[PDB]
């Protein structure tokens, strides 16, 4: 146990630009060790409201795999994100799932995700007919037809686009000020769980 | 480590266009953005361009809007600027340079951060001239305190290697070259003197030499204290 | 139920700027439309711009710009216009028209339509309106017919209402519409015709009432 | 800027008829983002046709529209008491939204002569500075009146107000009232007032003349 | 756009010392500064950004702070390679502009200057035009004003003047000018003079040569 | 055996609220006859396999002393009481002997106990130091501190509060559904035979 393979958990978090929450980023992480204690290095106030497992419990235990996601979201987002809750974000983007075992980390990134005029690299869905299902992407940028009348590829009166664009400004309150999120959602199945926490001694 | 090579410099007759490449090395280069920025001699410094990181936020400076384009390739990971309707104000060196935040100004954290070496661009309609040699003839009124001070005068050349010594590089002691000052006439000039006793003027040599690569012209020239 | 409820009636000074409120109840707000639409009294329709609640996205028409404003609130599930710059050619009445949702269906047309608010910009304040008497007499008298009236003038609040004898009497009854003066007070007559064999039996009494002003005036004729 | 035009300034017919009312627009719309709408005097507007060729809930089928392109028609086959009120077709898939002028439906029958009175100012009124002189014309079919006022034989412009009452709902008559207002000096100065009405009800002209020195 | 403003120009000083500089704006741009440093003929490099955080691998001598609509950057001890010049830049708008600049100065005593005069050579007035060159040197102090005056009359917007960097022996400065004219108008005058103005000499020379004198 | 009066056994059982699961109460009942009739003929009986003893020989026996127990149960983690087995609420709330001697039961109470909102007076523990002796009364309510930061009861990170509340909603599964649990503890030493049930003479 010379403890030299470390999981690379900075690509995930030490990242100068998060994808859109509408099109969310998925990553794997296997065949190494992990070091949960990085995850307080930073950040002054970073909730970690691990449903499903025991918080401080989880180095000692192996898992067959870890799935990491993460997206940009607003202040009450952040709370609308906890499982079982409905919300249009909720049941419109990302969906979290009733049996979750995972962990969801938001903080506050005010100083690295604002602009003066106004940012427009983020965007977030309005609208869908249908609600998703867990663990499903959407990128369609196809128009919306509300009505019962085709709308024929051109906007306007009933039929609208279908993403939205934040505005992210230091003027704005701690409401509307952006937040990053990154979940990780652990596994277990046959494999021989090569996901193994850290040992001491 | 992370480099910034740029090409394509050099001279422009005006009303002709030109490109101006600019290729990276050490860092992701569709994750970061960039900028060129042009500096005039003794001038400080002038912003020129800026872009960002899926060509969504591109502004350009009033002063030289509408007849520069910038445009970016993630493929080959390069930036070119490209050049129209050239004038006198074109002539300078070019930076480009990166930024550390995906983005223009606007956000807490910004700032400029690996500087290229930059390229020269000059804008003229002129051509090839071989510089002309005149003679600072030492005398009186060039004598204080036993020191008399001569030296020559380049004139008229319009591309800028010059290289002068003093006897063939034998003398280099109270020699000063001042730097090129362009006239009103848009050919550059620049003189150069030597301080050397006044007991020595007429027992030791002075050669004035001067050196024009593009011109191919060296000329030697015997500069002696005037006779009366 | 479907329904819309606009604000009420506005009296502004020429200048001054006017919000116009609109709530709806009873459908999915946040997936519909809102069509503001001001009318003068009798003449053509026009339209002022519109907004969708699910962006927050507004237009405007190119005569009506630079003072006029729509926001929106989910919360409320109401909306509001601002109209900036007010003059005498403001004085109409508003309305908000929106395509009725049931369920995550919408109409193709504006079915929902609000009660409108008047509005009426001028520099005028309120004042008491002044009665006076068309009494009956020969030259009013043609084939046993006589017309007599009470004439309401120089009153600036617009509402107005008469009647004949506390409404004892009302065939032949016919009142007015007001008509703008030159001096910036509302004006309107009431006409009343009966048989000749009738006048000078019974008292003649038209009762006028303006609630602005809380003025109540009987005036015989 | 897509204008609108109805052709029609008026259709006065008789109850139980078929009546067709067209609007024509400037350049070609959209296939299905046309509407009517139907409005009363003083209350809101209400919308008859959504989708250019539907009809919205409530309505009766009595109310059909058509066209294309440039031209809307819409027709009732048979007229009611409470179909009298006025109608508007208006743009759905521009950029710009517009209505057009508006074509009022209403009921005519046979030209009658009017009653006409008039009325020189009252005692009120002069010990009040002013004189006001009312001219009334009532039970006539046509709503288009010609009233002209002298004032010692000489024509008198400008100073005139008119108002109009709306259909009436037991006979279908009309009302009119035509007041002139004067200054006490400039009333008392001149003697004769006179409102004469060309009413085409009228066969002839008709005048009603009165002098200040017999009121 | 943003106008950016530095108050000191130029700053002599010594090893040890402390030099501050301000750079102010005219609009409140938040704390959305930065400071550039160039040294003699090199690209310049990035040391503090939003006037307070350093980036990386910048000695701690360096430091700044700022609020409102004013900058100050400070530097706590000064060594040989701190020489160069300094440039401040607003990030609020997106038309971004740099200052004039600021560039720090080696310290001497002050030195007083030596004059030298060139009467035209006949090869260069066969060539049609007549200059003349009035010479300034080892002066430390690098403020001065040279005047032409031909015939006892001031000469103005017909003459150019260059100087060269200091030089790293003495630390001085050395500066030329040459006024420019042509043949047929050297002749019509007699008395070519230059004049010299520099806080070395109490009074300004007058030296002239006389164009009909050997 | 003489002595007939009833014991008590409606007050535990049919009572008007029960107290959250860590704090459970403990009733003596002794000088009395035992009644087991009304145990399962009453209220719906689910799960009333009893440990060590047959139930048909309730009532011929003589006992020592019987201790009554009642308290309410996640429907998932029923199975939680039952000697030998490990869990959160085995490790943390309440656990049971090996060498048990008694009887439990279990049975559903979405009537009285789901609120609108949600239950607030259920309140269980999450993490403690370790296993906890077998009929163990824990009254503890500090802040734990995971890591070597002294939070001395306030932080945003390292440091989680013990208690947790439950949340029940009619609109829930069957196995949400809370139970409400009593659990008969009984002594075997037949030294004064008091608790004797009902027999002749
Ligand atoms: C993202 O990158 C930044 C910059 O590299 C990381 O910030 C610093 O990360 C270290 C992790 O070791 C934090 O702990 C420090 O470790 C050194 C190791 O010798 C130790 O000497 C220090 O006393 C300290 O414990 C350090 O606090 C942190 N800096 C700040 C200002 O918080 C950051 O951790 C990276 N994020 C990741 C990897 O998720
Ligand atoms: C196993 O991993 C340890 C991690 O601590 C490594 O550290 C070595 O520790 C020994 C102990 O004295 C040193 O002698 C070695 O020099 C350390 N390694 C290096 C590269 O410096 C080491 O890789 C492994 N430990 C041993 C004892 O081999």
């Amino acid at each position: 146990p010379n403890i030299t393979n470390l999981c690379p958990f900075d690509e995930v978090f030490n990242a100068t630009r998060f994808a859109s929450v509408y099109a969310w980023n998925r990553k794997r992480i296997s065949n190494c060790v992990a070091d949960y204690s990085v995850l307080y290095n930073l950040a002054p106030f970073f909730t970690f409201k691990c449903y499903g497992v025991s918080p401080t419990k989880l180095n000692d235990l192996c898992f067959t795999n870890v799935y990491a996601d993460s997206f940009v979201i607003r202040g009450d987002e952040v709370r609308q994100i906890a499982p079982g809750q409905t919300g249009n974000i909720a049941d419109y983007n990302y969906k979290l799932p009733d049996d979750f075992t995972g962990c969801v980390i938001a903080w506050n990134s005010n100083k690295l995700d604002s602009k003066v005029s106004g940012n427009y690299n983020y965007l977030y869905r309005l609208f869908r007919k249908s609600n998703l299902k867990p663990f499903e992407r959407d990128i369609s940028t196809e128009i919306y037809q509300a009505g019962n009348k085709p709308c024929n590829g051109v906007a306007g009166f009933n039929c609208y686009f279908p993403l939205r664009s934040y505005s992210f400004r230091p003027t704005y309150g701690v409401g509307h000020q952006p937040y990053r999120v990154v979940v990780l959602s652990f596994e277990l199945l046959h494999a021989p769980a090569t996901v193994c926490g850290p040992k001491k001694s | 480590e992370v480099q910034l090579v740029e090409s394509g410099g050099g001279l422009v007759q005006p009303g002709r266009s030109l490109r101006l490449s600019c290729a990276a090395s050490g860092f992701r280069f569709d994750d970061y953005a960039l900028h060129w920025v042009r500096q005039a001699p003794e001038k400080g410094l002038e912003w020129v361009s800026g872009i960002s990181w899926n060509s969504n936020n591109i502004g350009y400076a009033e002063s030289v809007k509408g007849r520069f384009t910038i445009s970016r390739d993630t493929a080959k990971k390069s930036l070119y600027l490209q050049m129209n309707d050239l004038r006198a104000e074109d002539t300078a060196l070019y930076y480009c340079v990166k930024d550390r935040h995906y983005d223009s100004s606007g956000y807490f954290v910004n700032g400029f951060d690996i500087w290229g070496q930059g390229t020269l661009v000059t804008v003229s309609a002129a051509s090839t001239k071989g510089p002309s040699v005149f003679p600072l003839a030492p005398s009186s009124k060039s004598t204080s305190g036993g020191t008399a001070a001569l030296g020559c005068l380049v004139k008229d050349y319009f591309p800028e290697p010059v290289t002068v010594s003093w006897n063939s590089g034998a003398l280099t002691s109270g020699v000063h070259t001042f730097p090129a000052v362009l006239q009103s006439s848009g050919l550059y000039s620049l003189s150069s003197v030597v301080t050397v006793p006044s007991s020595s003027l007429g027992t030791q040599t002075y050669i004035c030499n001067v050196n024009h690569k593009p011109s191919n012209t060296k000329v030697d020239k015997r500069v002696e204290p005037k006779s009366c | 139920q479907m329904q819309l409820v606009q604000s009420g009636p506005e009296v502004k000074k020429p200048g001054t700027s006017v919000k116009v409120s609109c709530k709806a109840s009873g459908f999915t707000f946040t997936s519909s439309a809102v069509q503001w639409v001001r009318q003068a009294r009798g003449q053509r329709l026009e339209w002022i711009g519109w907004i969708v609640v699910g962006s927050g996205n507004t237009d405007y028409a190119q005569q009506f710009q630079e003072r006029v404003t729509i926001t929106r609130d989910m919360s409320t599930s109401t909306a509001y216009m601002e109209l900036s710059s007010l003059g005498s050619e403001d004085t109409a009445v508003y309305y908000c028209a929106a395509p009725n949702c049931s369920g995550g269906s919408c109409y193709d047309g504006f079915d929902l339509w609000g009660q409108g608010t008047m509005v009426t910009v001028s520099s005028a304040s309120t004042k008491g309106p002044s009665v006076f008497p068309l009494a009956p007499s020969s030259k009013s008298t043609s084939g046993g017919t006589a017309a007599l009236g009470c004439l309401v003038k120089d009153y600036f609040p617009e509402p107005v209402t008469v009647s004949w004898n506390s409404g004892a009497l009302t065939s032949g009854v016919h009142t007015f519409p007001a008509v703008l003066q030159s001096s910036g007070l509302y004006s309107l007559s009431s006409v009343v015709t009966v048989p000749s064999s009738s006048l000078g039996t019974q008292t003649y009494i038209c009762n006028v009432n303006h609630k602005p002003s809380n003025t109540k005036v009987d005036k015989k004729v | 800027e897509i204008v609108l035009t109805q052709s029609p300034g008026t259709l006065s017919l008789s109850p139980g008829e078929r009546a067709t009312l067209s609007c024509r627009g400037s350049q070609s719309v959209r296939s299905s983002y046309l509407g009517w709408y139907q409005q009363k005097p003083g209350q809101a507007p209400r919308l008859l046709i959504y989708g250019a060729s539907s009809r919205a809930t409530g309505i009766p089928d009595r109310f059909s529209g058509s066209g294309s392109g440039t031209d809307f028609t819409l027709t009732i086959s048979r007229l009611e008491p409470e179909d009298f009120a006025v109608y508007y077709c208006q743009q759905y898939g521009s950029s710009p939204w517009t209505f057009g002028q508006g074509t009022k439906v209403e009921i005519k029958g046979t030209v009658a002569a009017p009653s006409v009175f008039i009325f020189p100012p009252s005692d009120e009124q002069l010990k009040s500075g002013t004189a006001s002189v009312v001219c009334l014309l009532n039970n006539f079919y046509p709503r288009e009146a010609k009233v002209q006022w002298k004032v010692d034989n000489a024509l008198q412009s400008g100073n005139s107000q008119e108002s109009v009452t709306e259909q009436d709902s037991k006979d279908s008559t009309y009302s009119l009232s035509s007041t002139l207002t004067l200054s006490k000096a400039d009333y008392e100065k001149h003697k004769v007032y006179a409102c004469e009405v060309t009413h085409q009800g009228l066969s002839s002209p008709v005048t009603k003349s009165f002098n200040r020195g017999e009121c």
